[PDB]
């Protein structure tokens, strides 16, 4: 599963 | 489909890419923006360019008029075949000649263009390092990319929207280069807590 | 960025 990434 | 759609481009974009680096009877497929989704036809005669709308009904596709098709790509067959049958409002023919290709997003050594996120963790876990990143094409977002990164392997999106490429958000970024330099010197996290160093780079090896 | 129509 690809990843996610929040800022 | 390379050869001749661009997912990522306006007709913006389509017009400077016919006007400097095609050639009069260059052509290209693309989203439509006035109707997603549509799709849009951008084609050069004798110096300019024009826009043409596909219709995508779902069960086919057409000119919003003419012949119908399973396939964009035989609709696009069909009017490369056919001379004629493509006539603007003053009737001038319209002519199919020449695809555009989609041209890479970047030539740098790290983009692997197609290939698998199994493909690409083999590569990484087989030939490189804690750290060791790639850039490839999404197979599961056709017009997106993969940022790979060995650390297992991470695998994130990279988003190109209106010509603009992100990480799923935050800065947009004007080049692959400008988000995978920015990305090196100011590691990202994952929202699991790992962080993602880009530490050094596995080339294409050919 | 002008579009068009066959028909």
């Amino acid at each position: 599963i690809y990843a996610t990434i929040d800022d | 489909s390379r050869r001749w759609f661009h997912p990522n481009i306006t007709g913006v974009e389509a017009e400077n890419l016919l006007l400097t680096r095609g050639v009069d009877g260059s052509f290209l497929a693309r989203p439509s923006k006035s109707n997603p989704g549509d799709f849009t036809l951008s084609v050069r005669r004798n110096g300019a360019v024009t826009h043409i709308k596909i219709q995508n009904t779902g069960d086919y596709y057409d000119l919003y008029g003419g012949e119908k098709f399973a396939t964009l790509a035989e609709l696009v067959q069909y009017y490369m075949e056919h001379h004629g049958q493509l006539k603007e409002k003053n009737g001038d023919v319209i002519e199919l000649k020449y695809p555009l290709n989609c041209a890479d997003p970047t030539s740098e050594r790290w983009f692997h263009g197609h290939l698998s996120g199994k493909e690409a963790e083999k590569l990484l876990t087989e030939k490189g390092k804690h750290g060791s990143f790639l850039v490839r094409e999404s197979q599961s977002h056709p017009g997106d990319f993969v940022l790979s990164v060995r650390t297992k392997v991470t695998h994130v999106m990279i988003r190109c929207q209106e010509l603009k490429y992100d990480v799923g958000g935050g800065e947009r970024f004007d080049s692959l280069t400008d988000l995978v330099e920015h990305y090196k010197k100011n590691p990202m996290v994952e929202t699991l807590g790992t962080v993602l160093q880009l530490k050094q780079p596995l080339n294409t090896t050919r």
